[PDB]
RNA sequence: AGGA
């Protein structure tokens, strides 16, 4: 079931990845 | 407006205010440091002469 | 998040599935599947305000996806997934907030401005601003002696490094009328 | 046996659980205060710093030093420096402690309350020994050093009371309860449906007879029987935290009796 | 700012430790000060003449009854107001031990231990009784609240005879900065110095009594009954249908506009009026369902802090949010947020916060409350400078 | 201040024996006024406390995150599992007398921040001093020993 | 310096309107049909239920400060089980030969409606209230 | 900076007595003792013990302001009985009570095994 | 930043208990709530002392002189 | 420091108000009180 | 922890504050107020990229 | 650049 729907807590694992890559001053730097 | 209707003045003090349920309505708690800075000019009179000599 | 009618098996469902989440968390334990990985796979998209005008967003995925075919009283009153038009879904609603508001515990339980006030005070709170404090010559610096991470936290704080570099202490507090001081 | 009676429920190195009966609340509370505030202890009070290459500031360390519990068994035979006759301090009024540490190791070097040394002459009295309750025998962790991180300092531990600084606090939390069933009507229980269900019962509910609904309100009733728990920090043994408390309050009242007499 | 002659009053020095100016709480209001970090200025006269001006014309007791509104500009506040209600109920009785302390606490006390209201079984004094020790002789007061008789069944109104409380619970109306007020009568009858003494005298007994009784407030005070929450939800639910019905009526061209108003202007007036009538009924349900033991209700009853709307918003329902009077508008083409369909005139789409602060706000409810909130902050910031120039 | 726009200065400082105590020997580090709460409708402050009190006892990070499924009724159940009364109230005793307070106090941990503004950096007094050159009037600001 | 009113009443109703420790009582004189009574009682100290026979006495005595004990030997003017001290505040002329007096015992109010005690009840701070059975 | 010294809480001042007895003017056989460098620990204790004396007609105490460790204790006694004596007696009975408390705790502890 | 000796609220020594706490979690694998309790930290004032500590000292040690 | 690196200035029809379009882009609560209220946005 | 995004200028840490502006090359129609000869205007704030 |  590697293609099952996502839960509420799951969105955090995506947000984790966003800051993991982009950081917090993403805007200033880029 | 700035130098005449208003003025920066001597014998003035300012700090943070806090309430006291043990003060009387008409009183004001003054910090020791603030009292030790601000001064009142008292004329040496026979009534105050001895008190004043001790304050001096 | 992108939502597609495109699902042979049933309804209109979010491109991202429980498999991508595990694929991302495999990389989270390694500290090969980035944010860019979701972006190029086309599961997530960048929507400016002008584009936003032509889309339709779900707040929660799970709660705002498969329709009805008792309810807890203590929870807040929520709406529904009436639409079958959803082009996108919200990653997390708490992301509408900026750095300062994101330290506010239960902000959904405060009067609007009380929150506007904390997003002004936290900027004047003392704590550890950087670990190199002892090595830098700054005109004025305040470091709290024994900082503590908050007992009540936001999931958002994780990315803000707040539990690593705090602004306060957990005080044992009584809300009482005592000497009237 | 005489006047107010004690009945110890549980004893240890650190704690005394007991029941105090045939006493006024005023007296149990007065003793409660005395134990916290007025029992003398020995604590580090002046810290001369020779060298500090640490990540911690001189005074940050100095502060932590005061909080380190010291043996204050024979504190009674040490003079309060203020009452002593020497220019500053001496053996009659103080314990001199030395702390010298250095990061010889590549790994982090730890500085403990065990690393303290008595340089003053003790006069064979039990005093100034850093209280170690620690399992591995190290006591309080004062500091951490990497390599050329040296710490050299001298301490002057002086006699004192919690009223002057909570570092001379010989007791931690003092537990105190009376009337677990609200028979005295000394509290008005906040509730939503039932104060009986909403408010948990205490341990002491067992040690007292429940009110039995079909009975009138005992207005006659006064408050005696007090379930207390004195927790020692180690400076003085738990028994003495209680005994000395009783003694201090006695000596305190005595002073008033004498003051009237001098007048 | 100094928008009053009372923003600058003359005080007696008390030299004290610690770096703050300390002020009596009842003098807080005229200055408009609070202790969230306010700072105040002090000026010292240099002439015997100058002092005479301060002491004889602008000293605090003289400033009690202001000509601004012909009523006293100082009264009993916070702890002292909150406690004064608690102390003066029929239920409130005090044992000898504390009565003797409360008596000693009054600095001008005659040395006469008054006779207990109850002599046997057990001598017990009432709050009313021992508060009256602060009330000076010759002070006559009478107030009839709604439902007050000479037998005051609800312990309503006020009846002070010869500076002794006969009946009624003392609160904002009595001991506050009110027109007929215990303070207004005292100043006018006894003097400014006699009244300024009364200020302290009340807050010495009241504060002491409250110190020992205690008072708190917590989440427990925000929660309303399980069935009253069912009743609140169904009040909103039926009001939501009352809206849907007017919505479908206007969509079917059956709606008939009020003279001098758009068909839409007429529709919204109804919707807004339904949702507001609703926010109140839901609130008025809780304010009734909260017992006399509710610390919030207690603060409201004394008049120390809080009002109906605060209970309503925290316990029951926040309500409809507004910007420029109208509901949240279509900032996006035909919708308020991209989480909504177009042409949505529903309560939920146009800013109605159904939830209580206790229950928590939804992401939409939060943002709409935020828009509405920001409007207040803008005027608050604007008004501040606009208002200043008017004064000038 | 707390994290809820609930700011304030100190009034007094009391040692443990004056402070009101729980039967358990616990005493507050801070005492805030009931009066703050109703007008401000800062409900989250109360929840911060309830949740933090559970967290401290349980040893688990309290999730005070915005849009969640956490309820005051939920947090209450957990506190009741820990022995304290569900809504956070605790019977406190008066520190001076030892006698129980008729009121039960809302008592538990709350994250409080130390703010930039300290009295001793603010305090100022003048009684003659430096004068301007132009206007021959007192100088500006505490630093300069202004009037 | 003597008694001012004596009679026995029967409580029709007892009322605690949000009041945990006090109740307003409604009684009527078993002797005189004209005589009725309204009174607030500390029900925690001396509880009262309906249909109780209660001897209610007034008396102007048995001034200055108040003394607590020694009363062991002192002649306790109480042969009664609950006593109060308060003040007369209103003198209501309820038509005919009928009158009504209002007494406040530190907030605890009382209204006695009758006729005869014209040459008795006075506008005095001195007004004790004795109750037995 | 404006903070007093901590020892001022307990250490008697320069030419400052522990007790200062002043007679109460307002009432007969009444007196007011001002206890210097003392607080609630001793205040409420003496007040409570005087309440146990039958010949004591009035007994109360107050810490007029917290910045200062001092308290005024007002004692009124029956004619002939001196209030100073009343204080002396309740003072004594307190000590005598504590003596028993100490003895009874010492016996109870000496009975313990921990 | 370095374990507080003595709990602010009640004043029970908490200085010794740090390494011991950190160990009851790594080596003994236990949850925070049981670890504290093993170490005898009963009152929540004491519990919060260790449970909410942020030993910044370690980060500071990472710099050279 | 973090919030200062995410700050926005708006120099000079109704700018100060929180607009629908600010959803998800600008913070609905982080704004100064005073002359800058609603003109200084936070991302 | 130090995130960057700032500059060091003559010693001090300087932040470049984001400056809000209306977008260029954009067609906008606005109703011109009651006392005006012109009832409506079409504006384009054209500038080179 | 902040504070009421
Ligand atoms: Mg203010
Ligand atoms: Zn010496
Ligand atoms: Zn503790």
């Amino acid at each position: 079931d590697e293609s099952a729907p996502i839960t509420a807590e799951d969105s955090w694992a995506v947000i984790s990845a966003f800051f993991r890559e982009k950081g917090l001053v993403s805007q200033q730097l880029d | 407006r700035g130098n005449l209707m208003g003025k920066r003045v001597d014998f003035s003090a300012r700090t943070v205010i806090s309430g006291d349920p043990n003060l009387e309505l008409d009183q004001v708690g003054v910090p020791k440091s603030i009292a030790k800075t601000l001064t009142y000019p008292e004329v040496v009179t026979p009534y105050n002469i001895d008190r004043l000599t001790q304050l001096v | 998040f992108i939502v597609e009618d495109d699902e042979s098996l049933g309804h209109k469902e979010l491109k991202v599935r429980k498999g991508h989440i595990a694929k991302l968390m495999a990389t989270e334990y390694q500290d090969e599947y980035t944010w860019s990985s979701l972006l190029n796979e086309g599961l997530v998209e960048y929507i400016d305000a002008e584009e936003e005008e032509s889309i339709l967003i779900a707040m929660q995925p799970e709660d705002l996806e498969p329709a009805e075919a008792d309810v807890d009283p203590a929870k807040r009153i929520r709406v529904s997934h009436h639409a079958t038009t959803f082009t996108h879904c919200e990653i997390h609603p708490s992301m509408i907030l900026g750095v300062a508001a994101s330290i506010i515990p239960f902000p959904d339980h405060n009067q609007s401005p009380r929150n506007t006030y904390q997003s002004a005070m936290g900027k004047q709170a003392m704590g550890v601003f950087l670990t190199n404090y002892n090595v830098r010559m700054d005109t004025m610096a305040n470091i709290l002696y024994y900082p503590q991470k908050p007992l009540g936290t936001t999931r958002a704080m994780e990315y803000l490094k707040f539990r690593e570099l705090p602004a306060g202490q957990n005080a044992i507090v009584a809300i009482a009328c005592y000497s009237g001081y | 046996e005489e006047g107010p009676q004690v009945k110890i429920r549980e004893a240890s190195k650190d704690n005394v659980d007991f029941i105090l009966s045939n006493v006024d609340l005023a007296m149990a509370n007065s003793l409660r205060r005395v134990m916290i505030a007025e029992i003398p202890t020995l604590a580090i009070d002046s810290v001369e710093v020779e060298t500090n290459t640490t990540v911690l500031a001189d005074e940050f360390i100095a502060h932590r030093l005061g909080l380190i519990p010291l043996q204050s068994m024979d504190i009674e035979q040490l003079e309060y420096s203020r009452d002593c006759f020497c220019e500053d301090h001496c053996d009659k009024c103080s314990v001199v402690l030395t702390l010298q540490a250095f990061g010889e190791s590549e790994s982090t070097t730890n500085v403990y309350s065990k690393d303290l040394v008595i340089v003053s002459n003790l006069m064979g009295r039990n005093i100034g020994h850093p209280i170690i309750q620690d399992k591995e025998g190290n006591g309080v962790l004062i500091c951490k050093l990497r390599k050329g991180q040296e710490l050299k300092l001298t301490c002057v531990a002086k006699k004192g009371i919690a009223k002057e600084h909570a570092k001379w606090g010989p007791a931690a939390a003092i537990e105190f309860e009376y009337d677990p069933w609200n028979k005295l009507k000394h509290t008005d229980y906040w509730y939503e449906q039932d104060s009986a269900k909403e408010w948990p019962q205490s341990k002491n509910c067992e040690y007292e007879d429940p009110p039995n609904e079909g009975d009138p309100f005992d207005y006659k009733a006064q408050a005696d029987t007090f379930y207390m728990n004195v927790e020692s920090v180690g400076s003085i043994p738990v028994d003495q935290v209680v005994v000395r408390g009783i003694d201090t309050l006695q000596k305190k009242v005595a002073s008033i009796l004498l003051a009237l007499t001098q007048m | 700012p100094s928008l009053h002659k009372m923003s600058m009053m003359a005080h007696r020095v008390k030299v004290i430790p610690y770096s703050t100016f300390r002020l009596n709480l009842s003098v807080t209001s005229p200055y408009n000060a609070d202790f969230d970090g306010d700072e105040m200025n002090l000026h010292v006269p240099q002439s015997e003449e100058t002092r005479a001006e301060l002491s004889q014309l602008c000293a605090v007791p003289l400033q009690i009854v202001s000509p601004q509104s012909n009523k006293p500009c100082m009264g009993i506040v916070q702890d002292t107001l909150c406690g004064i209600r608690k102390l003066t109920l029929r239920d409130t009785f005090i044992e000898l031990d504390q009565v003797l302390n409360m008596l000693y606490w009054v600095p001008d006390w005659d040395g006469v231990i008054p006779t207990p209201a109850i002599i046997k079984p057990k001598p017990l004094w009432s709050g009313k009784q021992i508060l009256s020790v602060a009330i000076p002789n010759g002070i006559h007061l009478q107030r009839f609240d709604e439902g007050t008789t000479l037998l005051s069944p609800k312990d309503n109104g006020m009846l002070i005879i010869d500076g002794q409380i006969i009946f009624g619970v003392v609160e904002k109306k009595t001991v506050g900065s009110s027109n007929g007020g215990l303070i207004h009568v005292v100043t006018r009858e006894k003097g400014p110095q006699v009244c300024a003494k009364l200020f302290g005298n009340i807050q010495k007994v009241v504060n002491f009594w409250l110190l020992h009784n205690g008072f708190s407030t917590g989440i427990g005070d925000t929660i309303a009954d399980g069935p009253t929450m069912r009743e609140i939800t169904e009040t909103i639910a039926e009001a939501k249908k009352k809206v849907l019905d007017v919505t479908k009526e206007a969509q079917a061209n059956l709606l008939t506009a009020k003279h001098g108003m758009t068909l839409r202007e007429s529709f919204e007036d109804n919707v807004v009026r339904f949702l507001n009538e609703a926010r109140d009924k839901a609130g008025r349900l809780a304010e009734v369902n909260l017992k006399d033991l509710n610390n919030v209700k207690q603060m409201v009853m004394a008049g120390s802090k809080g009002s109906f709307i605060n209970i309503a918003q925290m316990s029951a329902c926040v309500g409809q949010q507004s910007v420029e009077g109208k509901r949240i508008a279509f900032g996006f083409v035909d919708r308020t947020l991209p989480h909504f369909s177009k042409d949505d005139y529903s309560p939920e789409s146009k800013g109605f916060v159904e939830n209580s602060y206790l229950r928590g706000l939804t992401p939409q409810e939060f943002f709409f409350h935020a828009m509405g909130g920001r409007e207040g902050l803008i005027d608050t910031a604007v008004k501040t400078a606009e208002t200043g120039y008017i004064q000038r | 201040a707390s994290r809820h726009g609930q700011k304030g200065t100190i009034g007094i400082t009391y040692r443990r024996e004056d402070m009101p105590f729980t039967a358990e020997g616990i005493v507050p580090d801070l005492i805030i006024n009931p009066h703050a709460i109703p007008s401000r409708m800062t409900v989250a402050h109360l929840i911060e406390c309830l949740l933090s009190k559970v967290a401290a006892l349980s040893g688990n990070e309290g999730d005070a995150s915005p849009f969640t499924d956490i309820t005051v009724e939920g947090i209450s159940k957990l506190l009741r599992e820990h022995g304290y009364q569900s809504r956070g109230f605790e019977v406190m005793y008066n520190g001076h007398t030892g006698k129980k307070l008729m009121a039960q106090i809302f008592f538990g941990p709350t994250y409080y921040q130390r703010l930039r503004h300290m009295v001793d950096d603010k305090i100022h007094a003048r009684a003659r001093g430096p004068m301007q050159v132009l206007t021959r009037q007192p100088v500006e600001g505490r630093s300069r020993d202004g009037g | 310096s003597n008694t001012l009113f004596d009679d026995i009443f029967q409580v029709s109703e007892v009322d605690p309107g949000r009041y945990n420790k006090v109740c307003r009582i409604e009684a009527a004189s078993t002797t005189q049909d004209q005589c009725k009574l309204t009174l607030d009682i500390n029900v925690e100290l001396f509880p009262v239920a309906a249909q109780d026979s209660l001897t209610v006495t007034i008396a102007s005595s048995l001034t200055r400060s108040w003394r607590p004990p020694q009363a062991g030997d002192r002649s306790l003017a109480d042969d009664y089980d609950y006593v109060m001290y308060g003040t007369a505040y209103k003198f209501e002329e309820v038509s005919k030969d009928l009158i009504a007096v209002y007494y406040s015992f530190g907030g605890l109010l009382m209204r006695l409606e009758g006729n005869y005690r014209n040459l008795n009840n006075l506008k005095q701070e001195n007004a004790y209230l004795l109750i037995r059975r | 900076m404006n903070a007093p010294d901590r020892f001022e809480l307990f250490l008697l001042g320069e030419g400052e007595s522990k007790l200062k007895i002043d007679p109460d003017t307002k009432a007969p056989n009444a007196v007011v003792i001002t206890f210097e460098k003392e607080d609630h620990t001793l205040g409420n204790l003496i007040r409570a013990e005087l309440l146990n004396d039958r010949k004591v007609l009035f007994a109360a105490y107050k810490v007029e302001h917290p910045f200062f460790a001092r308290f005024k204790l007002r004692i009124q006694t029956t004619e002939g009985y001196d209030p100073k004596d009343a204080l002396k007696n309740a003072c004594n009975s307190i000590i005598n009570k504590l003596g028993a408390l100490k003895t009874n705790f010492e016996t109870e502890w000496n009975l313990q095994t921990l | 930043m370095i374990v507080p000796v003595r709990c602010f609220s009640c004043g029970k020594v908490v200085g010794d208990k740090w390494e011991s706490y950190l160990n009851l979690l790594q080596e003994d694998e236990l949850d925070e709530g049981t670890a504290l309790s093993r170490l005898g930290l009963k009152r929540y004032c004491c519990r919060r002392m260790i449970l909410t500590h942020v030993d910044l000292i370690e980060k500071f040690l990472r710099y050279n002189p | 420091t973090l919030s200062h690196l995410r700050r926005t200035n708006t120099p000079i029809a109704k700018p100060r108000q929180l607009h629908n379009t600010h959803w998800g882009l600008v913070c609905p609560a982080e704004t100064p009180e005073g002359q800058a209220c609603g003109l200084v946005k936070n991302l | 922890f130090d995130m960057g995004g700032y500059f060091i200028i003559n010693g001090s840490e300087k932040v470049l504050i984001a400056q809000e502006r209306s977008a260029g090359n954009i067609v906008q129609v606005f109703k011109k107020a009651a006392p005006s000869p012109i009832s409506h205007v079409a504006e384009i704030r054209s500038a080179l990229e």
